[PDB]
RNA sequence: AGUAACUGACGCUGAGGAGCGAAAGCGUGGGGAGCGAACAGGAUUAGAUACCCUGGUAGUCCACGCCGUAAACGGUGGGUACUAGGUGUGGGUUUCCUUCCUUGGGAUCCGUGCCGUAGCUAACGCAUUAAGUACCCCGCCUGGGGAGUACGGCCGCAAGG
RNA sequence: CGGCCAACUACGUGCCAGCAGCCGCGGUAAUACGUAGGGUCCGAGCGUUGUCCGGAAUUACUGGGCGUAAAGAGCUCGUA
C-alpha cells in the first residue's frame, strides 16, 4: 500500500515520543 | 562442461599434504579458483578449499604469494 | 417483435493534451419474452449511437433460458466479477421481483414469475453479467435425465412435472 | 475408405512430432512412444479419423458447400496453393490478415479494389496520370494481389476451414471458432485437439507429410465436386 | 564510478578489442610472417601494405 | 492428518471430474463403497469396483461423461461434517436444486436418497449433496 | 505384428550428433535459406551466410532445388525445433582435413603488395618474394593455425 | 546421541521381549537417558538452546508416550514410573 | 534415504502458559585497532542545529545478567488428500544405454528456483512450494481520525513494553 | 413537484434572504429560496420529531473475510 498511511503513523508516535521525553520529569515526580 | 576428477573412479582422496593437488586448484596469485571455472562438485569443491586452507595453516602454501 | 431495457447511460471520459474527451457507454438488455435474452454493451460519441451498437450486440449474443411454463427451473446462484445475483423460482401469479438490472434481464428473457437478490457489487454492469451467469446454470429437466440416464420421472419431483403438464 | 495406406503417409514422416520437452500433455491420446527425444503419433487414430475428415469434407462440398486451405508456413506453403489451383478453391499461403472471416464485409472492398486494378489495367491508363501515382498503383496492384490470391473467389462465407499447424495460425483457428466454422486440421505433438472439431494427427514440419495431406484433402474435394 | 547512470554521465572507456577477461584469455594467434633480413624502407613498406601499426 | 474421510473422497471425485478424468482410485471402506452404490444407482457414476491393495484394499470409480465430453456431475457438496454435523427430521428433508439433484441421508435403514428417505417415512444424517 | 512392423519402421530412423556431417537433398531455395530434406523431423535450414566461402554469393546460384550437398550440424535445437546447418564449415573441415593432406594447390582471392592470400578454399599466405589475380600456383605450407583455419604457404 | 551398545544394553534391560524397540517402554527408557544425557551436558554449556530445544522436544515426546501407556495400561505405566525413577 | 525388524492410532491443533527472540538500549567488571550517535571546528547556503571535510565520546567487542521490540515480510498460521506439464539446482537410493570414464538416460523419495494449464482473484498476480478443490484446530478485522492514545492494571533498574 | 421519488412554468431576490435526508441549490435571466398558477400523492386527515426492525450479506448459523483494501500472533513447546 501506499506510504501515506505511515506516514501519519511516523508522525503520531513521534509526536507521541516528543511529548514523553518532554515530560518525563514531571511525569516521575506526579508518579 | 568440464569435469570432476574426483567423481570418477580414478578420484585421487583431497588431503592438505599433497601440495601438487592443491597448487593444481589454486591460481597464480595463489586463490582458490572457482567451481564454475574447475568443474567439480560441491562436496569436492569444499574439500578441496578446506585442504587449501590447512595447508596454508601449515605454511605449505603461499598466502597470495 | 422485440422489448428493449436500456439499463444503464454512463458518460466516460480520457484524458488528453487539451482536456477531457468525453464519450457514452449503453448497456442495452434484447430480449423477446419468451425465453430468449441478450446483453450489449456499446459505446460512442452520442447516447443513441451506443444505444443503437449495444442492441446490435446484444441481438448479436443470444442465449436461450430454460423456462419451465412461467419460471426458471430451479433455484441457482451466479457469479461474475465481484456481483453475485441468487435467483429463486416462484409460484404462478408472484410476478418478478428482482432489482433494477436483474429486472430488466428476467423481463426481457420472459420470465413472469421469480425472487432475484443481488448480494453484493450493486455496480449495474457487473450485476447484469452475475444474472446471465446465473441463469446460464439453470438446466431443463430433459438435459439431467439425459446426463443421468434415467427416466424423467424418476427425476425429477411430480411438482415440476405437472407445472411441465400445465404449461404445455 | 482411406485413399492413401498406412505405408504411404507414414514414410513421409507423418509419425514424428515434436520435442519430449515442447510437448502438449493433452495430445498423450495419440500418442504412441517417445524415442530420441521426440515423440512418435501412432498412426491408427491418425487414418481413423483420416477417413471420418474425407467423409465430412465430401458431405460437405457435396450439399453446396466451400473449403479454404489455410497454411502460412513455408514447409506447406506452395503444396495448398497449387492443391487450390487443382481445383480452384480458396487458399491463403503467405499470410493470413487479422479478420478475413470476421471482417468480411471490410476485406471484399479490397477484392473490389483489386478488380478495379485489374480493370484500370486492360483500359490501358497508366499514363494519363503522373509517373508517381501510377507507380503507387502499381504497387498496391502488387500488394493487393499478393495477400490475396485464393481470396478471390470468397463470395458468401467458407463453409469449412482446413488448416495446416494450428500454433502458427492461431487466429485463423480462432476466429472459425468464433464464427462456428468447423475446422480441419492436422495437429502435431504440441497443438491443442480442444480447438479442432475433426483432427488429423500427424507431422506438420516436414514438406512431404504436409504435401500428402494435402493431396488427401485436395482428393476428397473433388470426389465431392464430382458429385454435386 | 560504476553505480547509477545519467544522461552526462561519463561514457564507459571500452578498448578496441574485445574483453575476454583474463579468465580463459589465451594465446590463439601466432603469426611468423617473415624473418628474412630487411632494411629500414623495406621493413616499412612490408608495414603498409600489411595495415599493421 | 485425514479428518474427514467421506469428504476427502468427494474432493477426490470433484477433481477428477473437473480435470476429465475417467478413474479415480482411492483407500477404500464400507461408507465409502456404500455412497458409490448409490452415486452408481443414480446414474452420477459410471462404475465402481475394489481392487486389492498393497496394505488394504481400494476402490476404484470410472466417471461419466456424456457423449459432448461434458460432465455428468454438476456439483459435489458435504453437508454434515467432523465437528457440525447435520441431522433432518422425516418432515423437513432437504431439497437439492430444487428436487433435480439428490440428497444422501444415513438413517437407520442405511444409505437411502431424500426421496426414498421421504417414501418410508424415515430420518438421519444428510452425508452429501450430489447434482 | 502391427506393432512390430511399426517398432522396426521407427528404428529404421537413423541419428546424428552436433558436429557430424549429414547428407542431404535440398527441397526449396529461398532468398535468404536453403532448406535440406535429411529423412527426419523437420527440414535442416542452411543460412544464406553459412552457405558459401564468398560473401556476395546468392543461394539460387549456388544452389539449386533437387540437388544433393554435405553439410554439417551447428546447432540441433532451435526455438521452432530445426536444425542450424552449414556446408561452409563442412566445406571447412574437408577442406582443411584435405590441406593437412597436402601440408598443395588452389587460388588466389585478395592482392596485398606484400604477398598473395592463396583461396585453396581458405586463407593462404604465399610471400611476394618467391612466387597475380586469379591465378592458380603450387607451394608448400608453412604454418597452420587449425584454431581460425588460417594457414601461411611457401 | 547414545551408541549402539548403551542402545542394545537399554533394549535388553527394558524391551517387552528380546525383538522389541519401538514398544513404549523401550522409547520410555531410550528417551530417558538421552534426556539425562543433555541434562548433564547442558550444566556446562548453560547458553547452548538450540539443544535445549532439542531437550525439550525429547520431554514432550516421553511424556505423550506415558500417556498412552497409562491410558492402555495403569499398572504398566506404574511399574515403568517406579522403575526408572519419574515423578510425574 | 534404504531395510521395513519393532509398538499398534500412541495423530493434528492449541485458549491461557512457558521458552527462544535482529539491532538499538540498561547494570556490574574488562577491552578499546577501525568505524562512529552526541559534541567541536571547516565548507556550501539568504539561513545550515543536515547532506560534504578534519577530529571525536558513548557504542560496536568479551563475561554474566536485563529489555522483549523490527518492513521480526513470502506483508501468505499449523496438519492432511487430490488437481496438465516443461526446465535449472542440492541430498540419497536403484534399472537400462554402457564406454560403464560420462549432469549418459530412465525410475523414485526429500528440498530449493523459473516458466506455464485448469482453477481462483477487483486487478496485479498465485498456479503441485496455491492466493485451486475440501476437512480439523487456533489468531485476527468490522469506516477514517481521535489512538495503539488517556485512565486503571501487569512487567521493567530505566528507556519503555 | 433537481435525482433517489408521482408531479413545471411565471414573477420577486441575487453568495443576500434563505433551502436541505444525501448529493448539493442562492453571482439580475433559480423547474432546489419566497409567492402565484398548474400538477401529483394522500384524504378527516396530512407532515415533522423521538424510538425499534428492515434495506445492512454492515457480526455473515442460514449468510463475510485476512498477499497489496481492516485483518496470520516474531517463532516454537505444551495445559484445558
Amino acid at each position: 500500500g501506499s506510504v501515506i498511511k505511515k506516514r501519519r503513523k511516523r508522525m503520531s508516535k513521534k509526536k507521541h515520543r516528543k511529548l514523553l521525553r518532554r515530560t518525563r520529569v514531571q511525569r516521575r515526580k506526579l508518579g | 562442461t568440464r569435469k570432476c576428477v574426483f567423481c570418477s573412479k580414478k578420484g585421487q582422496t583431497i588431503d592438505y599434504k599433497d601440495t601438487a593437488l592443491l597448487r593444481t586448484y589454486i591460481s597464480e596469485r595463489g586463490k582458490i579458483r572457482a567451481r564454475r571455472v574447475t568443474g567439480n562438485c560441491v562436496q569436492h569443491q569444499r574439500d578441496i578449499a578446506v585442504a587449501v586452507k590447512n595447508a596454508r595453516e601449515v605454511a605449505l602454501l603461499p598466502f597470495g604469494s | 417483435n422485440y422489448i428493449e431495457r436500456v439499463v444503464s447511460i454512463n458518460r466516460v471520459s480520457k484524458v488528453v493534451k487539451g482536456g477531457r474527451r468525453f464519450s457514452f457507454t449503453a448497456l442495452v438488455i434484447v430480449g423477446d419474452g419468451k425465453g430468449m435474452v441478450g446483453v450489449g454493451y456499446g459505446k460512442a460519441k452520442e447516447v443513441p449511437a451506443a444505444i443503437a451498437k449495444g442492441v446490435e450486440e446484444a441481438r448479436k449474443n443470444f442465449f436461450r433460458v430454460p423456462l419451465i411454463g412461467s419460471t426458471i427451473t430451479h433455484p441457482v446462484q451466479g457469479e461474475a466479477a465481484a456481483g453475485v445475483v441468487m435467483l429463486r423460482p416462484a409460484s404462478p401469479g408472484t410476478g418478478v421481483i428482482a432489482g433494477g438490472a436483474a429486472r430488466a434481464v428476467l423481463e426481457c428473457a420472459g420470465v413472469h414469475d421469480i425472487l432475484a437478490k443481488s448480494l453484493g457489487s450493486d455496480n449495474a454492469i457487473n450485476v447484469v453479467h452475475a444474472t446471465v451467469a446465473a441463469l446460464k446454470l439453470l438446466q431443463r429437466p430433459e438435459e439431467v435425465a439425459a446426463r443421468r440416464g434415467l427416466p424423467i420421472e424418476d427425476v425429477a419431483p411430480a411438482g415440476m412435472l405437472k407445472a411441465r403438464r400445465e404449461s404445455e | 475408405m482411406a485413399v492413401v495406406t498406412m505405408k504411404q503417409l507414414l514414410d513421409s514422416g507423418a509419425h514424428f512430432g515434436h520435442q519430449t520437452r515442447r510437448w502438449n500433455p493433452k495430445m498423450k491420446r495419440f500418442i504412441f512412444t517417445d524415442r530420441n527425444g521426440i515423440y512418435i503419433i501412432d498412426l491408427q487414430q491418425t487414418l481413423t479419423y483420416i477417413d471420418k475428415a474425407y467423409e465430412f469434407v465430401k458431405e460437405t462440398v457435396a450439399h453446396g458447400g466451400t473449403v479454404l486451405f489455410v497454411g502460412t508456413k513455408k514447409q506447406a506453403q506452395e503444396s495448398i496453393a497449387e492443391e487450390a489451383t487443382r481445383v480452384g478453391m480458396p487458399y491463403v499461403n503467405q499470410r493470413w490478415l487479422g479478420g478475413m472471416l470476421t471482417n468480411f464485409s471490410t476485406v471484399h472492398k479490397r477484392l473490389q479494389r483489386l478488380k478495379e486494378l485489374e480493370a484500370m489495367e486492360q483500359t490501358g491508363g497508366f499514363e494519363g496520370r503522373t509517373k508517381k501515382e501510377i507507380l503507387m498503383l502499381t504497387r498496391e496492384k502488387n500488394k493487393l494481389e499478393r495477400s490475396l490470391g485464393g481470396i478471390r473467389d470468397m463470395q458468401k462465407v467458407p463453409s469449412a476451414v482446413w488448416v495446416v499447424d494450428t500454433n502458427k495460425e492461431h487466429i485463423a483457428v480462432g476466429e472459425a471458432r468464433k464464427l462456428g466454422i468447423p475446422v480441419i486440421a492436422i495437429l502435431d505433438t504440441n497443438c491443442d485437439p480442444d480447438v479442432v472439431d475433426y483432427p488429423i494427427p500427424g507431422n506438420d514440419d516436414a514438406i512431404r507429410s504436409a504435401a500428402l495431406l494435402t493431396k488427401v484433402i485436395a482428393s476428397a474435394v473433388a470426389e465431392g465436386l464430382q458429385a454435386r | 564510478a560504476g553505480r547509477e547512470w545519467r544522461h552526462e554521465s561519463e561514457p564507459a572507456r571500452r578498448p578496441g578489442y574485445f574483453p575476454r577477461p583474463p579468465e580463459e584469455r589465451r594465446i590463439i594467434r601466432r603469426k611468423s610472417f617473415s624473418m628474412v633480413p630487411c632494411t629500414v624502407d623495406e621493413a616499412a613498406l612490408e608495414m603498409e601494405m600489411l595495415d599493421y601499426d | 492428518t485425514m479428518t474427514d474421510p467421506i469428504a476427502d473422497f468427494l474432493t477426490r471425485l470433484r477433481n477428477a471430474n473437473s480435470a476429465y478424468h475417467d478413474e479415480v482410485t482411492l483407500p477404500h471402506s464400507k461408507l465409502k463403497a456404500n455412497i458409490a452404490e448409490i452415486l452408481k444407482r443414480e446414474g452420477y457414476i459410471s462404475d465402481y469396483r475394489t481392487e486389492d491393495a498393497r496394505v488394504g484394499k481400494s476402490l476404484v470409480v470410472q466417471l461419466k461423461y456424456g457423449p459432448s465430453r461434458e460432465r455428468s456431475i454438476a456439483g459435489l457438496r458435504r453437508v454434515s461434517k467432523p465437528g457440525l454435523r447435520v441431522y433432518a427430521k422425516s418432515t423437513n428433508l432437504p431439497r437439492v436444486l430444487g428436487g433435480l439433484g439428490v440428497a444422501i441421508i444415513s438413517t437407520s435403514s442405511g444409505l437411502l436418497t431424500d426421496r426414498q428417505a421421504a417414501r418410508q417415512g424415515v430420518g438421519g444424517e444428510v452425508l452429501a449433496y450430489v447434482w | 505384428s502391427a506393432e512390430d512392423f511399426l517398432a522396426a519402421i521407427d528404428k529404421t530412423i537413423k541419428y546424428f550428433n552436433d558436429g557430424d556431417i549429414v547428407e542431404g537433398t535440398i527441397v526449396k531455395v529461398d532468398r535468404d535459406e536453403v532448406l535440406l530434406d535429411i529423412g527426419y523431423k523437420t527440414e535442416g535450414v542452411i543460412p544464406s551466410r553459412e552457405l558459401s566461402i564468398k560473401h556476395d554469393v546468392d543461394p539460387n546460384e549456388v544452389v539449386s532445388v533437387g540437388d544433393e550437398v554435405e553439410a554439417l550440424v551447428l546447432t540441433k535445437e532451435d526455438k521452432e525445433g530445426r536444425l542450424i546447418l552449414s556446408k561452409k564449415r563442412a566445406q571447412y573441415e574437408r577442406a582443411w582435413g584435405t590441406i593437412e593432406e597436402l601440408k598443395v594447390k588452389g587460388t588466389v582471392i585478395e592482392v596485398v603488395k606484400g604477398g598473395l592470400i592463396l583461396d585453396i578454399g581458405l586463407r593462404g599466405f604465399l610471400p611476394a618474394s618467391l612466387v597475380y589475380i586469379g591465378k592458380e600456383i603450387e607451394a608448400k605450407i608453412i604454418e597452420l593455425d587449425k584454431n581460425r583455419n588460417n594457414v601461411v604457404l611457401s | 546421541a547414545l551408541t549402539a551398545e548403551q542402545k542394545k544394553e537399554i533394549l535388553g534391560q527394558y524391551g517387552l521381549h528380546d525383538t522389541d524397540t519401538g514398544s513404549p517402554e523401550a522409547q520410555v527408557a531410550l528417551l530417558t537417558k538421552r534426556i539425562q544425557d543433555l541434562t548433564e551436558h547442558l550444566k556446562v554449556h548453560k547458553h547452548d538452546h538450540h539443544s535445549r530445544r532439542g531437550l525439550l522436544l525429547l520431554v514432550g515426546r516421553r511424556r505423550r508416550l506415558l500417556k498412552y501407556v497409562a491410558q492402555v495400561d495403569v499398572a504398566r505405566y506404574r511399574s515403568l514410573i517406579e522403575r526408572l525413577g519419574l515423578r510425574r
